[PDB]
């Protein structure tokens, strides 16, 4: 019986195995593109020219 | 802007606490889900 309890309670770690990690914010993507950086690269060709 | 800075420390709270039991909630969980000699019951 002790050891039909400590399968029983190995069972319920086994299927609960909550890890140390968790993902708290799924990906979602910025609208905006992060390139081209279309006012630098302007700025960029007027300094050179 | 107070009544949306009260509802974002409200939140916080709230999910605080709920994580706070988290690991156990779904051991019960799975407990009940696994409810079908008597003595283990």
């Amino acid at each position: 019986l002790q050891l039909l309890n400590r399968q029983q309670e190995l069972n319920i770690a086994k299927s609960s195995a909550i890890g140390n990690v968790r993902i708290i914010d799924n990906a979602v993507t910025d609208p905006n593109p992060v390139r081209p950086k279309k006012t630098i690269i302007i700025v960029i060709g007027v300094v050179l020219g | 802007i107070s009544h949306i800075l009260d509802s974002i420390s409200q939140n916080y709270l709230a999910q605080n606490i709920a994580r706070q039991a988290a690991q156990d909630a779904k051991s019960l969980e799975f407990l009940n889900q696994q409810l079908p000699g008597r003595a283990v019951y």
